[PDB]
């Protein structure tokens, strides 16, 4: 993991330190987004293409 | 509470027996004459109902069958009968413009008018037996 | 001798007896691309889950469409459909739409001209010159 | 209708329950609404005592080796699949009831043919018969007295 | 292929079952809608409600289709409606029963209460299909249920030939609603009367397992209160119904037969005589007491169509519009059952 | 007491110091209510529109939410079931049967917390082969 300088001047504790590591890029489309929600995949009515 | 009259405690079986019954319902002071099962379209939206809300409608300005009618001097009291609604919804009307214009002036202002309307449908019309009473 | 017609069936009244939603099911369309779509994609993370879950009785199909508006379509028991374009809504404009058409039925809009609607006859019969007291020209 | 049965109903009901459509040209009443009715009640018991009665069903197997879903209360209703009403309510044995119990020296119908009277409606008429009996106790007196009587004066008759 | 990958994850062997599997139903938005449209209690499952929405014609096997259920419901709602028709309309002629039998829980208006409930069918029976759709094979011509009536020996002729059936055997012979007992693929083609007759009886089949389901899960008062709420709340108009063949004769064998003195017409009101729209209001009178008024332009006429309103009225007595019903009885205790009234049965005249 | 002052006409062709008067009142529009002290000041203020008002002497005045309740019609009905509503700042709230009276709003980040019936609770439903109903309730 190469870390911009952005981030490492943005870190400040161990704690941000480990979330720029193990943090993920957040999905940018929207259906991923929505799997990972937890209301909306559980609904028996709710179908997401 | 105001005991009913003898004269209406001992017609009232008579109403009540007869085919028919129809009741002048009264929502914030308007009147729609119903029957059990007609579907009532108010001039307004009603504010915070759902469809599949039960509404018990207690101001009732007439209630008779054929023959006979019972009156309320300013409503019938509401331990003679029972009737109750169901919010069918709402719907719209089509968007409606007035074109508000003067004679040798250009100038055509618009107003655009697109209102909604509760539904309701009158599941229940009943008449008590007062005879406990 | 009387003979029995078999032409004539029972007419339903929806609401007495038993109450059914007339919106069926409610398509939900997004675009990740399009910046009219902002406020859709802001109204299925966070209104939509919700109040999805308060109509159980309604099918959400939540489906992209990229290079188009966002769109609501409600499809009703009778066949017809609704469909609202919601560019360049908040999500709490969304949520306000997605009521009307919870709300809303089938049918075509039409004009107020008379409240009650009835299939049942006159519990006082229709006036009659015949069945009355008279009347002297 | 065992001990009692005779008061259960009415002296004008009992003469009308056994009283059929062919007799005096209906200027005396007929039998024939009650016969309606009883054979929906009827129905209705039959459909009954074959979902719980318990028995030992053998499952099909499907050609395309599909599983049923197996549900407590849907295995009951497959009870259908092997024992249906109408093998219990046989006309001939419905009809055979009436005639072993007297009800050929009774009821009331004028045979078109009497020689000949198995092709004269014999079967038909002592059903529609048997029926209203059924129809007008549920009526008069209520459908729990007449479903106690359809599962042990008719259907314990019946296997 | 890649750009397209399927919507729904399914193994290959599901475009060539009858039906789609039980665990399917767990998966689909429709069902789930359907259930919760309904108001279904949870003791339905989802796998349940499915099964009543395949039709025997999609799937041979008697499990995976409605044969079991559309059986049990259509007894419940014939049973129902029988004694509830009887209790509210003591005196209704028998071919009359039949047609109001027929006006609540025949193929005709099951049909809109399954379209009432937003069951959208699917085009054609097959595995890749989601349960939420009532699947059927409208091109399948034997696909039927089992029923309590018998075959007649003479349905060859009666047909062929135009002899006559009867009202009386049609209780016993016949089926509920008195009709008689029994009376590769390709797509390049239109819908037939035949065809809307299957679409007709699959949907009926469809709610009548719904019933059957409700009773098997629910309870036998479960069973009766959806009948209640979603059937028998139906409105129909009896009086239409009735078609009349020389009432006259009839009113007066009626008279004759409940010992009333013979029936007079009297002319109790009349308007322009001799003009092309007259009116004449004739009132048939046994005695004194007023039987039945009617109002026509012709002479003749006014006084059939007061006969025939007389007649109505015999018929279609009512003790009360929501009389008690025999099966009120086995259920918990409620108060004793007085006897109802059973009439003698309607005038049999010239 | 108080001065219970009602515009009855207008005075739209009445010369401008009739307005002055009029707006000195508080009577903008048509059949408007003021309540003003018994007082030479207000009764000097009368007798310039006495054309136009109607006064009426009232022990006491009137609240602006008093005067409005009284031209308040009865609702005429009384909303006794309501079906599960989404409220957007609340929650969801249950369905609540006012006849027998419970406006429990469940919110959470789950489905299991909102109070309905998930995906996980369909099949427990549906692996549950054993219930079955009493026979004789069947
Ligand atoms: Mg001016």
């Amino acid at each position: 993991h190469i870390l911009s300088d952005g981030k490492l001047t943005s870190i400040q504790t161990v704690a941000n330190f480990m979330d720029a590591l193990v943090t993920p890029p957040k999905p940018k489309k929207l259906a991923e987004q929505i799997e990972q929600s937890s209301i909306l995949p559980e609904l028996p009515n709710v179908k997401v293409y | 509470q105001p005991p009913i009259s003898q004269q209406v405690k001992e017609l009232l079986p008579v109403l009540a027996a007869q085919p028919g019954h129809y009741t002048t319902i009264h929502i914030h002071g308007k009147p729609y004459l119903v029957t059990e099962g007609d579907t009532v379209k108010l001039p307004f939206k009603m504010p915070g109902v759902a469809p599949g809300d039960v509404l018990r409608l207690n101001r009732a300005s007439v209630i008779g069958s054929r023959d006979l009618t019972l009156q309320g001097a300013p409503y019938v009291d509401e331990r003679l009968f029972e009737c109750r609604a169901i919010v069918m919804g709402t719907e719209s009307e089509p968007m409606r413009v007035m074109i508000k214009k003067k004679r040798r002036c250009r100038k055509k202002k618009h107003v655009f008018s697109k209102h909604k309307y509760t539904v309701l449908r009158i599941n229940q019309l009943k008449i008590n037996d007062v005879s406990s009473l | 001798t009387v003979k029995a017609l078999t032409q004539i069936s029972s007419a339903g009244r929806n609401g007495v007896g038993a109450f059914v939603l007339q919106c069926k099911k409610l398509d939900i369309h997004y675009s990740d691309w399009a910046g009219s779509s902002r406020g859709m994609n802001g109204f299925i993370k966070s209104l939509l889950p919700k109040f999805a879950a308060a109509n159980p009785q309604i099918e959400f199909v939540v489906s992209p469409r990229p290079a188009k508006h966002p769109i609501l379509m409600g499809h009703y028991i009778n066949g017809r459909t609704k469909a609202i374009c919601v560019r360049n809504m908040e999500p709490l404009e969304i949520l306000k739409k997605a009521e009307l058409l919870r709300d809303a039925s089938g049918e075509k809009p039409q004009k107020f001209k008379k409240p009650v609607t009835s299939t049942n006859p006159s519990v006082r019969g229709v006036w009659s010159p015949y069945h009355g007291q008279g009347m002297a020209v | 209708l065992g001990q009692g049965g005779s008061r259960m109903l009415s002296e004008e009901t009992k003469w009308l329950a056994v009283t059929h459509k062919s007799f005096d040209y209906g200027r005396r009443g007929y039998n024939t609404r009650l016969a309606f009715l009883g054979r929906q009640i009827i129905a209705l018991e039959t459909t009954r005592s074959i979902l719980t009665s318990p028995v030992l069903n053998e499952p099909i197997v499907d050609k395309y080796g599909r599983t049923p879903y197996n549900h407590a209360a849907l295995a009951n209703i497959d009870k259908l699949i092997y024992t249906q009403p109408l093998d219990i309510m046989d006309k001939t044995k419905i009809a055979r009831m009436g005639i072993d119990f007297g009800l050929l020296t009774v009821m009331r119908w004028k045979p078109r043919m009497p020689e000949d009277l198995e092709s004269s409606g014999v079967v038909v008429v002592l059903n529609s018969t048997l029926f209203a009996i059924i129809g007008a106790i549920s009526l008069e007196k209520g459908a729990a007295v007449a479903q106690r009587i359809v599962r042990e004066k008719i259907l314990k008759r019946l296997g | 292929n890649d750009r397209f990958p399927p919507l729904e994850p399914l193994p290959p062997a599901a475009e060539s079952l009858p039906s789609p599997l039980p665990e399917r139903a767990l998966t689909s938005a429709k069902l789930a809608a359907l259930h919760a449209r309904l108001n279904l209690s949870p003791k339905i499952p989802l796998q349940t409600l499915a099964r009543t929405l395949v039709d025997a014609s999609a799937d041979e096997n008697p499990q995976f289709n409605n044969a079991n259920l559309a059986f049990v419901g259509q007894t419940l709602i014939n049973y129902h409606i029988a004694e509830w028709l009887l209790c509210k309309y003591p005196r209704l002629p028998q071919g009359i029963l039949f047609s109001a039998m027929k006006a609540y829980a025949g193929p005709k208006p099951l049909l809109q209460i399954a379209r009432s409930w937003g069951v959208d069918t699917a085009a054609v029976p097959g595995g890749e299909v989601d349960p939420g759709l009532l699947q059927f094979d409208a091109l399948k011509p034997g696909v039927a249920i089992t029923n309590f009536g018998y075959k007649r020996t003479e349905l060859a002729y009666l047909e062929k030939f135009k002899w006559r059936r009867g009202m009386a055997s049609r209780v016993v012979l016949d089926d509920d609603f008195g009709d008689v007992v029994r009376s590769d693929v390709s797509y390049d083609r239109y819908g037939n009367p035949d065809t809307r007759a299957a679409a007709e009886r699959a949907h009926a089949y469809f709610v009548r397992a719904v019933v059957g389901a409700i009773y098997a899960h629910c309870g036998r008062e479960a069973a009766k209160a959806f009948v209640k709420a979603h059937i028998m709340s139906r409105t129909l108009d009896i009086a239409k119904l009735f078609e009349f063949k020389y009432p006259t004769r009839e009113l007066a064998a009626l008279c004759a037969r409940e010992d009333f003195e013979p029936p007079v017409a009297r002319l109790l009101s009349e308007t322009g005589r001799q003009s092309r729209t007259p009116v004449f209001v004739v009132g048939i009178y046994s005695g004194s007491d007023k039987l039945g008024e009617g109002a026509a332009s012709s002479l003749d006429h006014a006084r059939f169509k007061a006969a025939m309103n007389a007649l109505k009225a015999w018929y279609l007595y009512s003790p009360g519009e929501n009389p008690r019903v025999p099966s009120d009885m086995l259920e918990e205790g409620a108060k004793p059952w007085t006897p109802a009234y059973i009439d003698m049965g309607e005038v049999i005249s010239r | 007491s108080f001065f219970r002052i009602t515009l009855h006409r207008s005075a739209i062709g009445l010369p401008k110091r009739t307005h002055g008067v009029l707006a000195a009142l508080g009577l903008r529009r048509r059949n408007q209510t003021v309540f003003h002290p018994v007082e030479p000041q207000f009764a000097g203020m009368l007798m310039k529109v006495k054309e136009l008002v109607r006064v009426e002497e009232v022990p006491h005045r009137l609240t602006k939410r008093e005067l409005k309740d009284e031209r308040k019609p009865d609702a005429g009905f009384v909303v006794e079931k309501q079906v599960r509503r989404f409220i957007p700042g609340v929650g969801v709230q249950d369905e609540v049967d006012f006849s027998k009276v419970g406006a429990v709003v469940r919110d959470g980040k789950r489905a299991g917390d909102l109070g309905v019936r998930t995906r996980s609770d369909w099949e427990v439903i549906g692996k549950m082969k054993s219930v079955l109903p009493k026979v004789k309730a069947l």
